């Protein structure tokens, strides 16, 4: 909300959370060793999906540049 | 699946050639370019089949020149 | 500096930048936006093809411009 009053405020905090989910992903993964079987994969995935995704419709209040962010971040 | 990796990413090399010189790391990266859509080889094949074209004589290097190739018929 | 970018979606989009920053560097940004791989991409800024390892300094990019990206191009 502070950052969305200041003009240009919202693009770092865009990265920020692009950045962040992206790593959390990423490191997520890791956990699940060389079996590769895919239906931890998945779940893993939308376990953070999830979380993510209501935290941008609710705090954030469901701003499409977010939105954006993430599903750029989740692909 | 890979064997056939080379054949497609051979005939990449051969067709980008023909349509005259170029240098090392133009080639790769269009070789990359054209075969994206079926998938992302690896640089360390591609030389290989670089080697194996020029082999079979489908291209040549320039005599004086850094890293470049002639598309020779 | 946030500067725009014309992808080939049809749409336009802006990313952080400093000017110091290598050229290259927006390409990956540009991957994490729109899915297109740094390796195959060029940038274009105001009818010339953007270099590489140049940075943005060295083309006046200010947070008002714009990027055109396009596929390789090769002469033949």
């Amino acid at each position: 909300v502070l950052l969305r009053a200041v003009s240009t405020g919202l693009p770092h905090m865009i990265q920020e959370l692009q950045n962040h989910i992206h790593d959390e992903g990423l490191r997520a993964t890791s956990n699940l060793t060389q079996e590769n079987m895919p239906t931890l994969f998945v779940e893993s995935v939308l376990e953070v999906h999830g979380k993510f995704v209501q935290l941008i419709n609710t705090v954030l209040n469901g701003d499409q540049h977010f939105m954006s962010a993430l599903d750029k971040a989740l692909t | 699946v890979d064997e056939d990796r080379k054949m497609y990413l051979q005939a990449a090399i051969v067709r980008i050639m023909k349509a005259k010189v170029l240098r090392h790391n133009a080639l790769i990266q269009e070789v990359i370019s054209q075969s994206r859509a079926r998938f992302n080889p690896s640089i360390s094949m591609i030389k290989k089949c670089i080697e194996v074209l020029i082999d079979k004589q489908y291209i040549e290097r320039s005599q004086a020149s850094a890293d470049e190739y002639s598309y020779v018929a | 500096m946030l500067i725009k970018v014309k992808t080939l979606t049809g749409k336009e989009i802006e990313i952080d930048i400093e000017p110091t920053d290598k050229v290259e560097r927006i390409k990956e940004r540009v991957e994490e936006k729109e899915g297109i791989p740094p390796q195959q991409q060029r940038l274009i800024y105001s009818g010339k093809q953007m270099n590489d390892e140049k940075t943005a300094a060295d083309y006046k990019i200010l947070g008002g411009s714009v990027l055109h990206l396009v596929l390789a191009l090769r002469g033949g």
